């Protein structure tokens, strides 16, 4: 019936939305940045070793 | 890393051409001594020498 509250309601919801797929491929993110740095550390020895071995 | 495996690639194909002249040297010393000088147009003279 309203439109300027259901506005405020929309973008409240929008907020959420974004808030929550946001948040859930952030905290996908920090955990895939964790292994991934690692997994990158493990393949930087790697390319290290070959190095050395030239 | 690769930079590396470039240089290693350009230093093993000087090696190898360097490596296959001796070869070609000792042949080619050995040919020419067994025709070149052991026929029988040897001059008497470098017969001494030879020996």
């Amino acid at each position: 019936d309203d439109q300027f509250r259901k506005l405020l309601y929309k973008l409240d919801l929008r907020l959420f939305q974004t808030i929550s797929d946001q948040m859930t491929r952030d905290l996908k993110d920090i955990l895939d940045i964790n292994v991934s740095n690692n997994e990158l550390c493990y393949q930087l020895k790697q390319v290290l070793a070959r190095k050395e071995d030239l | 890393n690769e930079r590396l495996e470039a240089i290693l690639s350009r230093e093993q194909n000087l090696l190898e051409e360097t490596r296959k002249l001796c070869m070609n040297l000792k042949t080619n010393n050995k040919k020419r001594l067994t025709e070149k000088l052991i026929q029988k147009d040897l001059h008497p003279v470098l017969n001494k020498a030879m020996e």
